């Protein structure tokens, strides 16, 4: 378990594309990603792409308030693209393993159910970043992959289990989001909401279930 | 949005009990005695130290005390030990003898016959906190075994503790 | 030309230094006199490129001392500290290039010659807490060259509260007692430059009392 050791080192040292560049390898053997390498190349990706998106929502920022300057406009734009490119980059590369690795070898329904959502989630940071007609057929891309997952986790796991609830977060953040749909995002977190309570991992679950409250009074 | 993790008198207790009068507060609810614990008690005010908030006679006689959330000495270091001397000091300055508490505000600020009976006490109550310099050790036991301004300058010595340097900040 | 200035700007409002570094060393290639807030950008591009890289090595090397009761772990361990290691010497050596091919040279006004001074001097203490062989002592020297040349030139022409003079009074201490271990030579710099400071003390007091106070809260660390 080298490649695990060496990610949960580059995660002490805050070097997240070492993370994710020796968690790739193991994913890349076939192997059923564990509970513990699911999370490694979970926060490995996590953290190359919330760089990126955060980059992003500065710069896509800048590009808005630009409307004076002429030429500084036409950098912030480029820098943009440049940050995008690296963010979809990144994104394309973690999908990919997903596809070819991951959701084939799964077993588990958390197995499949991590592996879903995570590729929801990935067609969702693509979606923002994409502009048109790319936004459509990635987001269309983005709800085949989620719905898999919500479906298989409706019955093939416990009312409690985190994932449940960590598919219910996410899934609903497309829907109010990328879909700009509100209601379907608040019937989605209020029913993972409201099953949780009746079935009410109790510490893990009850991390989440904020922001699951959270959601269900922001849209 | 958000996405899922990576890796009037209100509550009682005793009497006492917690109060809403302008907000949140403590309402402090045998008589003659309970009058005579007041009015020594409610000398202190005009300091950060031992505030109130309000008051009440009837139709039950309390006293209304600001309320405090953190890591009281018992519910819970030389941070709050130096602010419980510096207030314990500056109420027997003003010859208010205790002879008998302190409770965290914001987990920062501890809110609490002679003076040196209340010194007494508090080397017992400095001893369980501790339990390091050797200094706050000694002035426990020579204080079980002074004057409050003295252990005031007792703990200004144990302030000589201040790892690793920093170099002019990034910017 | 002032383009890359915004593209550096830029990149230190999406926090992402790597691109900053690489674009104001792209504006040292050109040899000119870097401006007033164009110097400073240089040094907080370089500054940040540099600390993430420190810090990183820092931990990597804990554990490796941590990890005394293992053997493939310190190997790994002492291999990724050995990666950070390099990381580290190759900007280091990026910068130090820059400063003592284009910006020393170029160094006119005696602020800009201090600053990059103490810089190449900084640049090389940096240099100095990774190097452990020959290699350190070495670095020790350039270290404590270049701290001295931007020290004595503060001296004469600088006063001695500025921010600048104080930071690098700040800085040539922390080589004395980390790289060095000569605290009382650590304490004589640190102390005699805030208190000649304090004489002179009374936007423009500000920034020397953030130095300040750290130069202060430094002694009280090496005193005990
Ligand atoms: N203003 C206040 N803010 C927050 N908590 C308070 C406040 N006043 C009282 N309390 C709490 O209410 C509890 C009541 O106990 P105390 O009044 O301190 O002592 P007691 O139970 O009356 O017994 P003794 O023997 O007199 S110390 C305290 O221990 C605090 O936890």
């Amino acid at each position: 378990n080298e490649l695990v050791q060496k990610a949960k080192l580059a995660e002490q040292a805050e070097r997240y594309d070492d993370m994710a560049a020796c968690m790739k390898s193991v994913t890349e053997q076939g192997a059923e990603l564990s509970n513990e390498e699911r999370n490694l190349l979970s926060v490995a990706y996590k953290n190359v792409v919330g760089a990126r998106r955060s980059s992003w929502r500065v710069v896509s920022s800048i590009e808005q308030k630009t409307e004076g300057a002429e030429k500084k406009q036409q950098m912030a734009r480029e820098y943009r693209e440049k940050i995008e490119t690296e963010l979809r980059d990144i994104c394309n590369d973690v999908l990919s393993l997903l596809e070819k690795f991951l959701i084939p070898n799964a077993s588990q329904a958390e197995s499949k159910v991590f592996y879903l959502k995570m590729k929801g989630d990935y067609y969702r940071y693509l979606a923002e970043v994409a502009a048109g007609d790319d936004k459509k057929g990635i987001v269309d891309q983005s709800q085949q992959a989620y719905q898999e997952a919500f479906e298989i986790s409706k019955k093939e796991m416990q009312p409690t289990h985190p994932i449940r609830l960590g598919l219910a977060l996410n899934f609903s953040v497309f829907y109010y989001e990328i879909l700009n749909s509100p209601e379907k995002a608040c019937s989605l977190a209020k029913t993972a909401f409201d099953e949780a309570i009746a079935e009410l991992s109790y510490k893990d679950s009850t991390l989440i279930m904020q922001l699951l409250r959270d959601n269900l009074t922001l849209w | 949005s958000s996405s899922a993790p990576n890796v009037t008198v209100g509550q009682r207790i005793g009497t006492v009990y917690k109060g809403k009068w302008h907000g949140d507060v403590a309402v402090k609810m045998q008589l003659q005695a309970f009058k005579n614990e007041v009015g020594v008690l409610r000398k202190t005010r005009h300091v950060n130290i031992l505030l109130f908030m309000g008051y009440s006679t009837k139709p039950q006689l309390a006293i209304v005390t600001q309320w405090c959330e953190g890591s009281s000495l018992y519910h819970h270091l030389i941070d709050i030990a130096r602010q419980t001397a510096q207030g314990m000091d500056y109420l027997h300055a003003k010859s208010i003898i205790h002879r008998d508490n302190i409770f965290l505000h914001e987990d920062l600020t501890v809110k609490i016959y002679s003076f040196q009976s209340d010194v007494y006490a508090f080397g017992i109550v400095l001893y369980e906190l501790m339990t390091c310099p050797k200094a706050m050790k000694r002035l426990m036991a020579e204080c079980l075994k002074p004057l409050f301004p003295q252990i005031l300058a007792s703990i200004e010595l144990l302030a000589r503790s201040l790892h690793r340097s920093a170099s002019e900040p990034s910017l």
